[PDB]
């Protein structure tokens, strides 16, 4: 396993993303990073858990279904060799969901994010309190960064986990495979119920890194139309390829690969 | 300021080790260490499964060797959780196993203060019946067919009992069928 | 082939208000057909073409050293005659890399697009000139939709294609796979003058996607920065499940899976 | 910069130990890479696990031919960081290798100056018994079905440190037996 | 309005599917339309390549059956590796054609009109020749070791050539063997 | 600042996307060819290897 | 002249036999090479040993 450390050397070799308000975010660590179910906490809710409920329950099933298509393939040209779930649940817990699920927070809740914090800037919230003087890392980003790691890392393990319930809805319309064998052939060849209930770890870092990049783009913006459109296409440049540092380091020990 | 479905999505993720990691789990708190010797395997690795009676009881535990004689030491993570012989089985071991001790020649011949001994070594099976007995004979089989070797345990029929710390003999570890045919 | 198309009808579901830009996308060379490169039309260009050569350099290093790892496992577990890239630059080039590639172009350089469109009812073209009666098409399709489509589905092969070249270079680095049998393996396993031939029109077919799905949401959002955020999440609610639906039928048909 | 681009450190701390972490160990004081003469071996892969009683010690590292001759030096990369004995177990090594070097009429009332040099080969023979193993024996074996070869070493006595170039004792390095299928 | 790799890899890419498609394709420009009939072949594929001596020669063109007479009606579609006979080749040919023609004893009999139709008949057939002989070997090889069921036809010596419409005569694909492994 | 970069790994996999189907490659740059005539082998593929002493040297062309 | 021009280079003459590599087949053909003239490249005639004589399809028949 020399892909344990490689993978997480190239977040590393770039990091234009947290780098220019990396002070700030310490002065909110220095000062105590708040918690609490606040106002903030709602719509840092509602971007995280309330909008992707739907697409994680929709999208998320067929996502599933075309890497189960893959898995169907194998059983139409190999068999035997790589039956039921040697070969499908395998990588799709452990490899192939992990990436997919960060599009959606790294990707799509990082650029809303964006979008509210460089908008109050110039409306709302901060183009008037930081003139009164009521702290802005406090105000806005020190519950958030904490909102970060309560339900998104749990939602990438759910968003997994429908692949698996996807799984033994299809496993007769491919073909014609008792749904119970289908699942605890699956089960016995990757010791899955032990490995996906340990492995819920691997994202909380994921959450801290969506949020110490999307913040800076929304908070250090120039808050004008055309500053902030330019922010938010400068969001996902950092913030969809600084998210995969930690993927063998804890697929290894909590997933037990 | 969360809906309704995570806490059902966790609740169905929580059913998911119910009975499962209570099987297959932790480390030490389920196990013994235990060793034995090996001469020549092909195709042992450190968490290789280990089995008694066709059954899978546990794996190795780690894979070291002995500079005297080159020959390999073998720690094993053997099935703790099984008591075999638990208390209630307890009280028939300790008519059993003094019954046994009682009829034998050594005993029926021996000085009194000897054969007030008997019960000593009750008590000393007391403190070291979790687990399996004496007479334990050890194999190297095979997995699948093509190769990956699997370590197995026949019981036998002993007197004692062992645990963590005690060495069980060689039986069959040496013999490759491929060296058995070309030399 | 049945449950595959059955699965696979999420093309059409998707389509809510767009239908109406139907006469819309034809009229766009109806008042002189303009081509070149221009001040908005080249910055489209680094965002679909020049920033993502760095993303696809990049992603392939996170795939490949993950599917690097697979391929040795492969030969522990399964075997010989699986092995190395004979069964994953089987399903990499082929299958797998295809989806992530639409989601970091239909879903990533889409929003993109539509964000800037929508800024130009809010401010800077067509609030002013749509109101006059100079054409509207002319105005923000025409020239900004040929910007992110011409080179799009020939990078959305090439994602696919780095993974090949650079799959090599880290066969070498983790192992010491020979460059020539991964490069003869690769040819052979997906018969590639046939079948990866015809998953270029898969990708011709999400490039087309981008022309529907785009170009409404901008054209006629509220002018607000909230309903933009709104216009960017309908745009992923909406290309998520096209791309879909023509994973299964084009995997099918075009590659004969 | 210290701000704007503060975490500059951060980008260079990380990136090169991750580096070395992946692609290296080290095993420069931890393993060697010595060489051993073969004259037929059908099959052998470079990573091709080889073996000492069973137990993987390293993995084939190259292969170096000679045409003319028809030879072929195959180069390992041997760990170096296996079992060996203590200071009071290697004395009395060395004191039965000294049985064996006053076995012989020559050196058995040896002259001190003469058991200077005999002092120096107790250092000799202490030298291969874990780091330079130059005395073995090599034979090739198999794991799997046909392919998947598995090579094993003998050990044999002591000899200094073997160089890079000297051959260890070729005991079957003959691995073809489609004669043996046709006569 | 464009960047100057994206064409640089597409002409890659280009070179990649040249390989394959220059390979396999056409279907009558470098072979013929000829049938063979089977009883029992297992799996055998449309656009399954059929080989020679272990090279690929052609492909399956289609593949029917006909109960009524109960036997499986194959159509083939010959690669491009041969077309057949270049101009010389083919003159060549019928050089050697015409020598089994006039060392025939049917021939030396014949009236002398006749003897003037032995070329006759090379010009008559001289899009006939194309390509192998007349009697060619029918059996199922295998691409590994009992599985993947491999059509093999291997030419031998006819009288004329096998010419488009001719059925191929069935000498090994019949015989089903596990009923007689079985009883 | 960054043609710095596009020169290290830009031209780096513009080398490697060159040697992919023309490795050695165009014009048999660093090999030679050989002949033999077979008349039954069943089981030598296009790109199999080629050996001396059960080690490889080559493959078919 | 000959002596000079029978010892430059590797040798040309070599012998093969076909066999497999590992157990499915992707035949690895044997080189034992022989003595010849000049370096061994296109021009050269290989030996056939072994690639004839099949056994095992005579038996399967």
């Amino acid at each position: 396993m020399n892909t344990i450390a490689w993978l997480g050397r190239l977040v590393i070799e770039r990091i234009r993303g947290i780098g220019v308000a990396a002070l700030m975010l310490l002065q909110i660590i220095f000062s105590l990073p708040s918690a609490g179910g606040f106002g903030r906490f709602v719509y840092q809710m509602h971007r995280v858990g309330v909008m992707s409920l739907l697409i994680i329950t929709v999208s998320g099933l067929f996502i599933g279904l075309v890497l189960g298509l893959q898995g169907y393939s194998i059983l139409v040209n190999v068999g035997s060799e790589s039956m039921l779930g040697t070969m499908v649940s395998l990588t799709l817990l452990r490899e192939l969901a992990p990436v997919v699920a960060a599009l959606l927070f790294a990707g799509r809740a990082g650029s809303a994010l964006t979008a509210e914090i460089g908008s109050m800037k110039q409306s709302e919230q901060l183009a008037s309190m930081e003139m009164i003087g009521v702290d802005p890392l406090k105000q806005i980003v020190s519950p958030r960064l904490w909102a970060g790691i309560v339900s998104l890392p749990m939602l990438t393990v759910i968003f997994a986990a429908i692949g698996i319930v996807g799984g033994k809805l299809v496993g007769v319309d491919f073909l014609g495979v008792d749904e119970g064998s289908f699942w605890s052939g699956m089960q016995n060849n990757v010791q899955f119920g032990h490995d996906v209930v340990n492995g819920i770890i691997k994202s909380i870092v994921f959450a801290l890194l969506c949020t110490w990049i999307a913040v800076f783009q929304g908070y250090a913006c120039d808050p004008t139309p055309e500053g902030i459109a330019t922010a938010m296409t400068r969001t996902v440049v950092y913030s969809s390829l600084c998210v995969l540092g930690f993927d063998f380091v804890l697929t290894a020990v909590m997933f037990g690969g | 300021a969360v809906g309704i479905f995570v806490i059902i999505f966790g609740i169905a993720l929580f059913f998911l080790a119910m009975k499962v990691s209570g099987l297959v789990g932790t480390n030490l708190s389920d196990g013994y260490t235990m060793k034995a010797q090996f001469d020549n395997v092909n195709g042992l690795k450190p968490r290789a499964k280990v089995t008694m009676s066709g059954v899978t009881i546990g794996r190795v535990d780690s894979i070291t060797l002995d500079p005297v004689t080159r020959l390999a030491t073998v720690t094993f993570d053997l099935d703790g959780k099984l008591t075999s012989f638990n208390a209630e089985q307890l009280k028939e071991v300790q008519k059993n196993a003094l019954d046994e001790l009682r009829y034998s020649s050594d005993y029926t011949q021996a000085t009194p203060a000897q054969q007030k001994t008997m019960e000593q070594q009750l008590i000393s099976n007391m403190n070291s019946i979790t687990s399996i007995d004496e007479d334990a004979y050890i194999m190297v089989a095979t997995n699948g067919l093509l190769g990956e070797k699997y370590l197995k345990i026949v019981p036998g029929g002993g007197l004692n009992y062992l645990k963590r710390g005690d060495t069980i003999s060689n039986t069959q570890g040496t013999m490759d069928l491929e060296d058995l045919i070309s030399k």
